[PDB]
Parts: C-alpha cells; structure tokens; sequence
C-alpha cells in the first residue's frame, strides 16, 4: 500500500499564545478600524485637494502630527502591530509589546473584541491520505484545486481510498473521464463525471480501470468563524506583505503560499479549535497591516 | 381578464357559475401546442430568443374533440385567461356554465376516465407559479368529487409532494370550507413598467397585468351597450335538440 | 465650524438615563400605547386570541398569527393600503397592516 | 442640469477659502513693512480689513 | 477517434422558470440593497458603541424588533430569499412563495430591477470536444485554467482538433513548448508559444509531434449582462454558502465548484440563452444571501 | 542538457514611449476618478428612480448633455482614453491624440498624477530556465502556480537546476513527495515538503531520484509600486474587456491571460525598470476603461 498526502497538511507548527485576551483583541480591532479610515482619508484628500482629512486620520493613528522631512512610519501603533503579528505566527517568537501599551492603544476607539460573530468560506482542499494498492501510481498536486493523477498498470481494476478529513464541509470531485465512487460497504453507482460529498461520510473508494490515466479535480469549502470586518482579499494581501517584509522568519516554522493553506492546515492538526482562534486574530491583524503599509510605505 | 383578478375561492367559484362555456373556448385556430420556436425579443437580444409553446400561454391553440380537450380548455382559461380551439362544441354545451361542466351530471359529459397525471403534463404544470397550480387543483378536486374519484385525487397528490403542500383545503360538498378559505389565487391586480419579458408566458401575463387598470374603468359602459337588449346565453331555454359526438 | 469634529465628549449620567428610556420606548411599544401592526378580519373567521383575562371577544392576540386556516395571512403596508382602489375585495378576506405606528 | 461658481471662493467640502495659507498670509502682512522704510500702520490696517 | 470533453460542461440540468418576472426581479434587488445596509449598520453599531443603527436596519429588513431571547433570523424576507434560491436552481424545486408576499417585499425600497444595464467577465474555458486519432492520449483538467495533455505514440505527427464552442469571446492558448496551430483549410505557421483565437473562427487543428508530451494551458473570457449591483466576489462566496446550507440538495441535479462554471455550463446547453437570464438573477440573490447570513448567522 | 522555461516570459514585446509625462499621467488619473463617479451615479440613479445624478456625472465626463436618439459613448474623453491605451501596449501602436486634448481633460479635476504612492503584490511565478541532464524530462505548466513535472529514466540520481530570476521577492516550492533542494555548493538537507527561497540566492539544485515523477508547485510574490487608487480586481476586468473589444490587435505583439503576466514578463526583460513604469500607467487606464464601459454599456 502507498500513502499520498497533501503537501501543506504536513507538520503544522505551533502558533503564538500571547495577545489573545480581551484587551489584546480590542487592540487588533481598533488597529483594523483606524487603518481602514487612513486609506479612505488618503483617497478623500486627493479628490478634495486638501490634506486635512489625511492629517486628522494620521494623527489619530500615530498619536503624532504629520510633519515634512519625516518618514511617516505610523508611530507606536505600527510598531505594536508589527511585533504582535510576529508573536502569533510562532511560539518561539518573543512577545515584546507591554500590556499597558496595548491597552492604551486599544482606548483610541470604542469597538468590541468579538472575533466569532460572522463566518468566512476557505477554499483549501484537505486530502489527509490517499491509499492505493500495488501496481498503481497516485500523485497529488495543488492546494486550491487539487488534481489527483491515477494510473493502473495492474491486470485488473483497483480500489483506491480517499480521506478528506472531518473539518471540511463539502467536497466536489470532477474527473477527466467518468468514473465510479461510493462510500465503504455501499454499491457502486454508474460512471459519472461529478460527485458531491460530505467529508464526514467516511472514506471513499474509487474504482480505477486499467486503460488510461484518470485525473480527479477536487474543490472544497470550509467555514471558519471570523469577525464581521474580515475581508479575505485584504487578508491575502497582508499575508504576502508580512512574508516579504520578513515578519515570519524564525526557526522551525512551516511556510505556506496563502492564508487559506495556513488556517486549514492548523485546523487539521491536534488541538485544532484553539489554533484557529489565534489564526483568525492574525488574519485581522494582517488585514490591518496591509492597509497601513499601503497607505504609508516604508 | 376577469377570471384572473379573483383572489378568493369564493369569487373564483362565483365567476365560474356566472360565466358560460363559450368564453372558456375560443374560435381561433392558433398553432400546434408543443413546439420549439424562435421568437423576437429585440429589447434584450439581437438574435432570436428560443422558447417552447404550450397551453398555458394566453394564446389559442388547437384542441381535440373529447372530454380531455374540453377540460384542458377550461383549466387554461382559469390559469391563463385564454382558452383553446375545440371545433363545433355545440349549443347545448356552450350555454352551460363552467362550474356545471365541472360539478354537475346534467351536462351530458362523462369525466370518470380522466387521468390527472396526464392532464398536468399536457398543461405543463412544471412551468406554473403557485397561484396557477392552486387553481388547477381546484378544478381537479371538483371533477374528482363529481365522479366519485376522490381516491385518485389523493393518489395523484401523493405522487407529487410539492403539489400536496399547496393543495386547497376545501371539500366540494361542504360550504363551510368555501366560506372560511383563506387562499390567495389572484394573478392580475392593480399595483410595473411598460416593458417586455423574455418568456411567452411572462410576456402575455404582463400584458394582462398592464391592461387590468384600463379594463377596470372602460369595461362598464362598453359591456352594457352590447347586451342592452340581449337575452342571456347562460342556461338559455331551448328545445334541447341534441348533443353530438359526446 | 464644528460639524465633522473628532473631539471626544464624555457621556454624562443624564445622557445614559435618556438613552435607556429611548431604547425601551422602541423595544417595548405596548407599554406606551403604540404598535407597529394591526389585523382586520371578518367576524366569521376564527382567530386565536388571548383568553387569560376573560375578555369577551378579546382584541388581543399573543402574537399576530402567521397562518389562518392553513394559509399565511396577507400583509399590506399602510402606504399601499391608502392608495388602494379595490379595498372592498381585499378586506373581504382579511389582512395585516404594518409599516406604520 | 447646470453649474455655477460658489460665491467668495469657498469650498463647501472644506468650508474655508480655497487658499490653505490665508491665515499665515494675513499674519505675514501684519508684521510687514510697506510704503515706508520706517514704521507705519499700513501693514496693521490692511490686516484688520482683510480679517 | 477519441473524444475529450470538459467535465463541467456535461449534462446541464434545467433551471427554474419561476420568480423571473419584473416583480420578482425587484424583490431580489430590494433584498440586496437591504442586506447591504444590514452589514453596514452592524459596523456602525460596533464603532459608535450603540445599538440604534442596527435596530433600525433589522426592523426594516425583518419587520420586527430584535429581541435578546429570540434568535435573529431575518424574518419573512430571509425565508422568501432562501426559497427563491432553491427555485432558481432546479425546475423540480417546490416554488412555494406566494406572489402577494413578493409584491409586499418589493415595495420596501425603490429599485428598477433591471438585470441588463451592465456586464461581467466569466473566466471558465469551454472545451466542447477534442478529437484525437488512434495511438494518441488526450486529457483535460481544470475549469478556470484548462490543461490539455497530449501524447503521441504513432509513427508520424498527428492532427488534433479543438472545438471551443461558439459563445466564448476570446481564448488564449499557451503551451509548454512551442507548437503549431491553424484553422481548418489554412497553412500552419511557425511554432509559437502563444495563440489568441476567436471560438467563432472554427475548429482549430494542432500538430502533435512524436516525442515528449505537449501540454496546452487554456484561458477564456466571456461577457454576460448583469445588473449594476453585481459583485463577483460576493456571488461566489454566496454560492458556496448555499451549497453548504443544502439549498441545492435536489434530485436529478448537477453540481459545480463555482458560480462561474455553473453559468457557463448552462450557456452551452441546447438553447442556452434561455437560462442565462435566470442564472444571473440567482447570482444577485446569492449576493443578498451572503450579506444577510454573514450579518445574521444561523 | 535540455532547457525549459515559462511560456509567458518568452519575447516580451516593447511598450509605448508616449503619454508618459506629468500632464498625461494627470489625465489618466482624472479619467479614473471621473469613471468611478460615473459608476456611483448610475447606482444612485437606480436606487432613486431619477436620472439627474447620472446626467450630471456624464456631463462632467463627456462635457455634453445626454440626448435621446444619440448613443452615450463617453464623448471625447472616451475616445482619447481608448487610443491612449493602445499606445501604451505596443510601440507599433500610433500616437494620434493631440497634446491640447490631454491638457484640456487633465484640468477637469484636481488630482495628483504621481504613480508611486503605494505598492501591490503580483502573483505570477517567473521560471526563467530549468536545465536537466540527458536522461530526464521536465515540463512547466501554469503562470499563477507553476507545476514542474520531472521524470528520471536513467539509473543514477539527477541534478536539476532552477532559475527564478532576480525580480521576485519570495518563491515557495511544495512537492508531491518530499524532495531535496539546496543552493549551489551547499550541502543538501533532509527531504522536506516545502521550501521558502529568495530568488537572489542563486540557482537551486534539486535531486531527482529514479522512479515515480516528482511535481513541484511554485508560488511567487513580487511588489510593484502603483498609485494609491490602483485596484487589482478592476484592472484585470479592464484587461479582459480591452482584449475582447479588439484594441490589443496590433502587429507583432504578445498576448497574455492577465495583467499579472503582462507586467511580470515586461519586468523580466532588458530595461525592465522603464517598461514597468509605462505598464503601471496602462493599468490605471484599464481601471478607468472598465468602470466607464460598465456604466455605459453596449449589447
């Protein structure tokens, strides 16, 4: 028997355990709210031919009046935001932001720290294991759209087992040619191009004929509770910026191509609930980081 | 236009008692009922818009001379406003009212062999809204209780679960059920812009909707001029000549 | 000049008190003599009512019924109802009036 | 549909004059010296009228 | 001769024929407008430390005041929106929302209900058929970007015919190695990496040399008329939520991994113009369903 | 040795050298602002059932009042923008917009023409070359995520070198099976599933053991300076509209599946710094073109 596993599901690394309490969550929410207003004031100032909207927004964010011959870094909030992002990603990263500083910055706005009010759909396809018999080859490539290449060099038909885990809600399978799939101890249906499956239904057995290679494309949807201000497009931009800015460089950490892969891989590991709770806070912080860096490059 | 504005079971039943079968039938040939055709909808597309003709469009179509044809014409009139072309029905049937054709034995029509599943397929029940399906089930229930085929009505309802959800809750024999009914069967009503819809059914239905406001005021005087000195056709006294072909 | 200011204003106790009374005014309208929904029905239609107080033909229902005789009750806004010309036909079946105080 | 210049060169969005340095400019006139090399009230009188 | 077809173009199920009139279109546009206000009101309530903005928005949407003990579901407008979504997907859906309910819900806000005043670009690539001769293997994988893997095992070069339908506007083909493609009854040009084609031009012939496999990546763009309020980001997220919530769980229906594949597949059926208008209405309904459920999870 | 490369990086055609001054960039900035207001006014008109907000926005954009029986096409501003977009794409495209027209339209609004306020992240993965020994097969597929399929037929383990250029900031490699990758003249670590690489480190060598094929999925992120009004979603839609409208049909030009591939391919060429500046201006113009066309549609 051969085992095939998704690349991004292998060996998740521990996440931070600091800046999780209610006051810390308020700080992230305030940072997101103030950063968003900063980028809106940037647009309004250009349209109205006056710098008053930007000056007011930057003064609120950085606790300092903007001046010429200054880099416009962002003040203490930008430094606090950057160091907090490092803390979440790894348990090895230091926590160098005093609690009194976080509470003071959290008082700049009156918002709730609730991070589980709304939901979001995450598109990573978790393939925990694909079990195949001898004389067959199985290859798994891709994260957003997983393609499973399947070849049977044996004498007869083969049964190959798919296991998508329990976290994912729905999985859609599309084949290059019509194929046969059913749950364990269930009759095999007629050849069909597409299948819709709930991952909790159990392992799925697919019949592989002997003639030509079979490629199965998989798409999955997973629901994770997030704050109402969550914006997936902005979170992805922040994730690539933090990686490029070197906020994620530390010893013994896995690296992922998207926040989609990060949050799904953390979910599927042991003690999944608590890790996703911290990852969601990192998403809002990353969302705030993207808007503040795009308004104030450095 | 008058049959579509009725929004209660009481008003719909009252209209059918007053209306003779002549307005349920039509005297225009039309075209073949089921046919794949290309129609012109230039408000949206330069190309011709594909569609399928049916018996629910408010346009006359050819119908056979049998009880199935007569029933289909009556139901189409109730759910669409326009009937079908059944040739040479006869004076005796045309003078009877729609309800008596559905619920009385003195008309001379046998309806014991009607198949409800086939009629729904022929009337394209799939492309019907909630109001139209309710009206069709009212006509089915009246025929079922008239011929004693109440069981077959239940079998048909059990085979079609979605129709069982919206089935009327009235018993044809009882009057307390009609008085206390709370269904909303109105299709046309006073509210829509003078625009064109893509489907044949949707376009024709909207034509009735836009013309109802004008019809509310103009029909009174024009009607009264027509039958100022005319004898009513409904249940007209005659020598009772014959009923041919039935 | 002051429009659009970002000056912080401290919320005093009297402002907190009136905000509480304002919220309960909107939330619990029946305490203050107004409602956002009425129902008109013919007498022959039997609607479930509140029998706790022993009133004769009580005009009070625990909640306005969602369905009567197995069908949902019609809901008409006051603006559309005011503009209707076929009110005689509609009122024969009974309806629910909303979108007004 | 038409357009018209807002009276007195005031931007409704800003609610002030179009020039953003008017306060600095008026103070510059107040502390300036004009029409004489010696002291005079030309700068102060014009500043009062401008304000 | 062998035939290769994209999986997502096979057997499109008939769409619903109800709730596509002017009154029903106005209701969908009203639902989107009020659902958007529901999301903005929640953000305003959090920022302003008050519940007045949210109470007003929820009362307008649900015709009832929010209550702490009762659950926030959206009232009758949520139920009507949920039911029309089921009716839009399949012709076998019950379609049990009364006309009087729709008219009363469309009178809440003033909208035109016009679904033809704008357009959007859909990126699914239609490959209706790929005709290959004997001793050749052809496999198609993907729907947003289609990869056609071709292997020649015969003595000489083979001619492989591509049919991209007659609906897509432009198709761009990029191969792993330079290759030759030309229209029927036309000379073949020199080997090139890229090709830009119009599907209306006709079937295209690709010369496949004997040796290493040739992979062609396909990308297509199609223009479909949509309302001005159409947002592809919201529509796609709403599509996943409805599938997870079981709104499409009907007998004898097909399933798709995205809304883009759904609309293009219905476009390419027999008389596909009949279904595009209904599919666009479903998309706008899914936009309203997304915003409402994210504000009021259930 | 056999060589493979990304399809979209081959032969980047030259870009235009016209309308790249201060006045022209101001005109493109004004066009984007007025196009955005045209979209908003169309929405405000629809929720309000009055044509007044749309008429006023169109009057600013087209300097003319809409009239029935005359098709609303945007007027002179639309004509100038469409022809300018063509000129940016290729050096073979003509320059037919007079300077007095650019100056007149630039004055319609007071916005800054600076195109380097902010940045953006682009996802195209550049694989400049992949060199393999004689008994190996390598295939490269994709632009947003590159799948490199490698097969070893010979007896011994093969060494395959990867070049990712010097423009991309990070590249993440994930394999179907664990594999070994290390820089030149460096020891090879234990087989892992993922690698994070900086392309400036140098060519990377990956050992390919004999047996089942190994597939590597490549993801890259690069940062390009763009104006603060730059929206990636709108630019991609405008790129597809321009291609479908037929205004990228110039002689001796290359065609791309997205604006992401177009800007990266021009970056990976000689004098790539100067080409990127012109391409950024074209991106903002495509944003204006998209919004204007959606507001005023044709069938």
């Amino acid at each position: 028997a051969n085992r095939a596993t998704s690349a991004f599901l292998d060996n998740p690394h521990p996440v931070g355990v600091n800046y999780v309490d209610e006051g810390s969550r308020q700080f992230v929410a305030v940072a997101e709210l103030l950063a968003s207003k900063l980028i809106d004031s940037s647009r309004e100032s250009d349209e109205s031919n006056s710098d008053v909207p930007f000056v007011q927004a930057y003064s609120k964010f950085a606790d300092d009046n903007p001046r010429h011959l200054r880099v416009k870094t962002g003040g203490k909030m930008a430094n606090a935001l950057t160091n907090v992002i490092r803390s979440y990603y790894s348990i090895n990263a230091p926590a160098i932001v005093p609690q009194v500083e976080i509470d003071r910055l959290a008082s700049k706005a009156t918002v709730s720290g609730d991070m589980y009010n709304s939901y979001a759909i995450f598109n990573s396809v978790p393939i925990v294991e694909v079990l195949s018999p001898a004389r067959t080859t199985v290859s798994i490539v891709g994260s957003d759209r997983a393609d499973v290449t399947m070849l049977n060099t044996g004498a007869g038909a083969a049964n190959i087992t798919f296991n998508f885990g329990q976290i994912a809600e729905t999985v859609i399978l599309k084949g290059s040619v019509p194929f046969q799939l059913a749950r364990l101890n269930q009759p095999m249906p007629a050849a069909r191009f597409t299948y819709k499956l709930r991952p909790l239904d159990g392992p799925f057995i697919v019949v592989l004929p002997v003639g030509n290679p079979l490629v199965i494309s998989a798409t999955a949807a997973t629901r994770i509770q997030v704050p109402l201000a969550f914006n997936k497009a902005l979170v992805e931009s922040g994730f690539q910026t933090a990686m490029n800015d070197g906020l994620f460089d530390i010893q013994n950490v896995n690296y992922y191509s998207s926040f989609d892969e990060f949050i799904i891989s953390q979910y599927h590991a042991q003690d999944g609930i608590n890790r996703v709770s911290t990852c969601v806070i990192l998403g809002l912080a990353l969302q705030a980081y993207d808007q503040m860096r795009r308004a104030l490059p450095v | 236009m008058d049959v579509l504005s009725k929004g209660s079971l009481k008003e719909l039943l009252a209209h059918l008692e007053k209306t003779p079968l002549e307005e349920a039938i039509s005297y225009r040939i039309g075209t073949v009922p089921y046919q794949n055709v290309l129609i012109s909808r230039n408000e949206y597309y330069n190309q011709l818009y594909p569609d399928t003709t049916s018996l629910i469009d408010g346009v006359s179509r050819e119908g056979q001379r049998n009880v199935n044809g007569l029933i289909m014409s009556i139901i189409s009139y109730v759910v669409s406003g326009s009937g079908h072309y059944i040739p040479n029905i006869g004076f005796m049937l045309l003078r009877r009212s729609i309800l008596d054709i559905l619920t009385k034995h003195d008309t001379g029509l046998v309806t014991n062999n009607l198949n409800y599943g086939i009629i729904a397929r022929n009337l394209t029940v799939s492309k019907m809204n909630c109001e139209q399906r309710k009206r069709m089930l009212i006509c089915f229930k009246l025929l079922a209780y008239k011929d004693g085929n109440q069981n077959d009505y239940e079998i048909y309802l059990n085979q079609n679960i979605p129709l069982k959800q919206i089935a009327p809750n009235f018993i044809p024999g009882d009057m307390r059920t009609v008085i206390h009914n709370q269904d909303q069967l109105a299709i046309v009503g006073i509210p829509l812009t003078q625009s064109t819809e893509l489907s044949i059914r949707d376009d024709n239905a909207k034509s009735y909707k836009l013309g109802y406001v004008d019809w509310y005021n103009s029909n009174s005087f024009l009607r009264e001029r027509s039958e100022f000195n005319l004898i009513r056709l409904k249940d007209r006294d005659t020598k009772y000549g014959k009923l041919n072909g039935w | 000049k002051l429009v659009g200011h970002n000056y912080p204003v401290y919320v005093e106790p009297v402002v907190n008190i009136m905000n509480f009374i304002s919220a309960r005014f909107v939330a619990d309208s029946s305490y203050f003599g107004y409602t956002n929904e009425i129902m008109i029905m013919p007498n022959h239609i039997n609607v479930p009512v509140d029998d706790r107080f022993g009133f004769r033909d009580s005009p009070f229902c625990t909640s306005l019924p969602r369905t009567i005789m197995g069908n949902d009750v019609r809901r008409i806004s006051y603006n559309v109802f005011s503009m209707m010309e076929d009110i005689d036909d509609v009122i024969s079946e009974g309806f629910i009036l909303y979108d007004a105080y | 549909v038409g357009r018209y210049y807002n009276p007195f060169n005031i931007d409704p969005l800003t609610k002030k004059h179009v020039e953003d340095r008017l306060e600095e400019f008026i103070n510059q006139v107040q502390v300036g010296r004009f029409r004489n090399a010696s002291g005079n009230a030309v700068g102060t009188t014009l500043a009062a009228f401008l304000r």
